[PDB]
């Protein structure tokens, strides 16, 4: 379902920005095709094409949109079985080499720190994380977009009374929908902390678009 | 009240747009109105038919809701300190025509908690303001005076396209219960849709493999 | 560190104020160690405060709260190590602490104890009969120890044992015992990507909560939709040996095509025809008169005991019972013949209890009564 | 290795730069960013070539 | 009455359609009307004729019926808990252009007997 | 203020009269000041407090001395120094 | 014509919409660097003036 919400609600990089490079791959290593290894050590022909299903569901877990070429043998693993996974996205001409760990029902597992690239949001952490950046920014701050931010500094070093935690409700339901459209804010809570009683408290909780 | 008991005052600000991207001014009421009125019309026109013997009526534009209040203003009694020349012609400047747009100023109203019609503010423009001047000093100081206020609404086109959008959106969800039929699912999600949404549409939009290629508790989408 | 808005992940706790005529308590084995005190939960926030998020209790409570609860009371007996079978947890249920731990906590109305579903029910063996007849006597007991209280109870998973503990079933406490059939399979998932089964009484207990303050104390809480459930793990068409009209019966959780999974029953544990205690809303409304003339009670001890004070009972009493009448709360067309009071030196009482420093007021109720069966006779008019 | 992801080398990419058709939208996030900032570029190289 | 004396409340409820196929909400009035008022109007023209004497009129669209009431929304006295700001919101977005058809909602007035 | 309205009673006979006309005054103007939103409070009790008599503030060796007290208590307003949001899912 | 002051922290977007609030037709961050002269987008400091016109 999580793929539903993606396509639906679209998907972006994620706040705060984070980076990643992912592991060398050994390349002198795997100079033996899995198949042929498999066979060669007698093992079923029924199991082949289980164990081909095993890495296939396990990389479209990984990528859904991979598509596998070709499977290697790591030589210092002669059976714990290490295996580069060779892929491309989609219809691209893009190629891809991933690592794996192959346990014989057939068992495959990822290398962890194995993806180079950014942090990317999908579906409903896409929406939450969109109106967090909301309630950071503040009006002037983003160049050529004046406009654009909640505005919530405006409302420090007022009195702690009925009629501030009436405007940073109104405040805020007001921006959000000016600036968030695919998000629907059901109920906002004003508080204040008893143990810091120059601190307010503002419980938000929203619904996503169409979500009922 | 939770915290104090202060008095919540009325406040009038005018912008030069339609978004209030750029404010003109502001002025705050020296004593709060006590009564308002909002009003809401819409027309309709009957249904001639020649063939027809139904009865029906179909919708025609409805005018803009209207707002009315009564301010009062005075200089006389003690703590009273603000002419009333002042505050009447700071409330005329807001409901005047605008110099560099050429129409009047959009305003907001506001007070405390007063929800106007599910918001915190009435967004439109002043369509009438009278003012009755009815005590004097001895050199014609204005000292009490009454100032008739009526507003048609005119809101911003931002929050219209997203209210619409969010109670009608364009890709709808709906979860599966047990004993639900597809007939069924498409009424639900196609009721906030649209043009709704028919069985056969909603099951190629999904793949699914046949008419019941759904299970309790799985997910399902319609598009527009 | 200079003033500024910030975001944060943490969650504040105000005090509540507000009040409800039913509020439950999950009796039952929790993730963490506790006191032996019930602990009040205003929202799913206060058990994550005081227990993990896991185990059978979390997602019952969770279940509750999703459901429209607004107030419920968690009572551990222990770590969820000390699971061992079924008959420990009866004797876990038996204990002495739990008995004046709930009656010296007053908002406690109903009793849920979620742990009765974890135990293997495959077998239909007279020893499960007894077993299952020893439980709902224990939570019975609980319900004794102080009035009001109703205890929501489990049923067995196979229909055929479930119809032969209604049959058997002796106790004079029937009157404070509602049982719901079946198990449910709630929207949650584990982690092997299971629904997890959970009983439809965490779901009643927010529907009975909730539907005080909406239709009333003396609305039957049955015919209502249940929330996050996907579909009971057994069909309707399983059921038809466990209703009788003039007998022990359940009430069942059933699914429409179109109107999602709904509470099919009314009915208590009271099985005798004549009796006035049938159903659950006429058990409720009763209590909730006889705890106002408790509190109103109250304020007449230590009293003078004369004509005088029994006016301003007799007064007030008429007077609140005349406002819940005209809100369709009793049943009568006349003042007279939906309720009276009676309170006085020889309409009620005699000098030999004036001495004794008793006071015996005498209180007559008309009920109504829920519509259960619709028929209908078509005929051709005659003309 | 970041900017260049593996195996990858920058006759690679051009290549891919100059055909955009060729990725079906599947370009990794960071990369295509690259891309986008190298055409705004172009205008201030086009200019300064006048 | 013929059981109970409840007092009955008077309710109103939206729809998309004219049919009453999708609900779209409900509101029940915290207090009764004190009067209501129907009005039915019909329209007749008059027929001239060159040559008949008679006197005759006939019939021209009538207008649909009216109906109009007065609610009152109370939250001072005791016993009235719920906000006159939520009562009036529900009741106008009742009465209000749907944003799906593009028109007002279609009403049923219910009210006991 | 209170130092103002305080010397008016200065010199004036130390009887219950005079607090009176004191305790009136200074009851009215701090009032007016909690209705103007200057101080915390939503019950008038909760906001200020003036004691002024010949056992509720002083004792009679007070009298004696040619002293008058009065006892004063306020609630006041805290400022909004710190905002945080937290934004959660509706479980819906 | 208006005259707007630069303060600190301002960029030429937030100058011109300070500037153009009053011009019958707004002005853009492009022409109001041309009408100035201005060597580059950031070519102002604090204290200087500016001018707008039509």
């Amino acid at each position: 379902t999580n793929k539903i919400l993606a396509d639906i609600y679209g998907r972006g990089w994620a706040f705060p920005p984070q980076f990643f490079i992912g592991e060398r791959i050994p390349y002198e290593d795997y100079s033996s095709d899995l198949n042929k290894y498999l066979s060669e050590k007698k093992i079923e022909a029924e199991q082949i094409v289980k164990i081909q299903a095993c890495i296939k569901e396990s990389v479209m877990c990984y990528d859904f949109h991979a598509k596998i070429t070709s499977t290697q043998v790591s030589k210092q693993t002669n059976l714990p079985l290490n295996i580069l996974v060779t892929y491309t996205l989609g219809d691209s001409e893009i190629s891809q080499k991933i690592q794996g760990v192959l346990r014989v029902p057939p068992q495959f597992s990822i290398k962890d720190n194995s993806r180079t690239g950014i942090a990317i949001a999908e579906g409903t952490q896409n929406v939450l994380q969109s109106i967090n950046i909301l309630f950071l920014t503040e009006p002037g701050e983003r160049i050529m977009r004046e406009d654009y931010g909640c505005g919530l500094n405006d409302y420090l070093f007022a009195n702690i009374s009925d009629e501030l935690m009436t405007d940073i409700q109104t405040h805020i339901e007001e921006r959000v929908l000016r600036y968030e459209p695919r998000a629907e804010i059901t109920s906002i809570q004003v508080n204040q902390r008893t143990n810091l009683p120059s601190t307010l408290h503002v419980q938000v909780t929203y619904a996503l678009r169409g979500s009922d | 009240s939770l915290i104090e008991r202060g008095l919540s005052k009325l406040t009038l600000t005018a912008f030069k747009d339609r978004e209030g991207k750029i404010s003109v001014g502001s002025l705050q009421a020296m004593y709060n109105p006590d009564a308002i009125q909002l009003d809401y019309q819409t027309h309709y026109q009957q249904d001639e038919s020649v063939n027809h013997t139904r009865k029906s009526s179909h919708y025609v534009s409805s005018p803009p809701a209207g707002l009315s209040l009564v301010l009062l203003f005075d200089a006389s009694m003690p703590g009273n300190n603000i002419p009333v020349e002042t505050q009447l012609t700071t409330l005329k400047a807001l409901c005047a025509v605008d110099p560099s747009t050429h129409v009047p100023h959009f305003l907001k109203i506001k007070w405390g908690k007063m929800r106007w019609e599910n918001k915190s503010y009435f967004a439109g423009r002043a369509s009438g303001l009278t003012i009755n001047y009815t005590l004097f000093d001895r050199d014609a100081t204005p000292l009490r005076a009454s100032a008739t206020l009526s507003l048609v609404a005119d809101e911003s086109f931002v929050i219209q396209a997203t209210e619409q959008q969010l109670k009608s959106p364009p890709v709808t969800t709906v979860s599966v219960t047990d004993m639900l039929t597809l007939p069924l699912i498409a009424l639900g999600a196609g009721a906030s849709l649209a043009s709704g949404i028919d069985y056969l549409s909603l099951a190629w939009q999904n793949d699914l493999d046949n008419l019941d290629d759904f299970t309790p508790g799985q997910t399902l989408q319609a598009q527009e | 560190t200079q003033p500024s808005v910030t975001i944060t992940e943490n969650l504040i706790f105000p005090k509540q104020n507000d009040s409800f005529i039913g509020i439950p308590v999950f009796i039952g084995y929790t993730s963490s160690p506790v006191d032996k005190t019930a602990i009040k939960l205003h929202s799913l926030a206060d058990f994550a405060r005081s227990f993990p998020e896991s185990g059978l209790m979390y997602y019952s409570v969770r279940h509750f709260f999703e459901n429209g609860g607004q107030q419920a009371y968690v009572l551990s007996l222990g770590t969820e190590q000390q699971l061992s079978d079924f008959s420990s947890l009866i004797t876990a249920l038996q204990q002495a602490w739990l008995a004046q731990t709930i009656a010296a906590e007053n908002d406690i109305t109903l009793i849920i104890t979620p742990d009765v579903i974890r135990f293997d029910q495959t077998e239909i063996s007279d020893t499960q009969r007894d077993l299952w007849l020893q439980l709902w006597q224990s939570v019975l007991n609980l319900c004794k120890s102080r009035r009001g209280i109703m205890g929501l109870l489990d049923a067995p998973d196979d229909p055929t044992l479930a119809a032969k503990c209604l049959q058997q079933f002796s106790s004079a406490d029937r009157q404070w015992g509602v049982v719901y059939w079946p198990l449910l399979k709630s929207a949650y998932q584990d982690n092997t990507q299971n629904p997890i089964v959970l009983s439809p009484t965490a779901a009643v207990a927010a529907v009975i909560q909730r539907n005080d303050n909406q239709q009333g104390v003396w609305t039957a809480p049955a015919n209502i939709a249940l929330s996050k459930v996907i579909s009971p793990v057994r069909a309707y068409i399983e059921a038809n040996a466990l209703f009788n009209p003039d007998g022990t019966s359940l009430n069942l959780v059933r699914s429409f095509p179109g109107k999602g999974i709904r509470i099919w029953g009314c009915r208590t544990l009271e099985n005798t025809h004549d009796s006035p205690w049938s159903y659950i809303q006429t058990r409720r409304l009763v209590s909730y008169i006889e705890a106002y003339m408790t509190q109103l009670g109250r304020a007449f001890v230590f009293e003078p005991n004369n004509a005088i004070t029994w006016m301003k009972f007799k007064g007030q009493a008429h007077n609140w019972l005349r406002q819940l009448w005209l809100k369709g709360g009793l049943r009568g067309t006349q003042e007279d013949q939906a309720f009276e009071v009676l309170l006085g030196v020889d309409e009620s009482m005699r000098e030999a209890d004036l001495r004794a420093g008793k006071m015996i007021i005498k209180i007559r109720l008309a009920v109504l009564i829920p519509a259960e069966f619709i028929e209908l006779n078509l005929t051709f008019d005659t003309r | 290795s970041f900017y260049f992801i593996q195996e990858n080398t920058p006759e690679e990419l051009e290549d891919i730069y100059q055909h955009a058709n060729k990725a079906d939208g599947l370009l990794p996030p960071h990369q295509a960013f690259v891309f986008a900032f190298l055409k705004l570029l172009e205008t201030s190289n086009r200019l300064l070539n006048t």
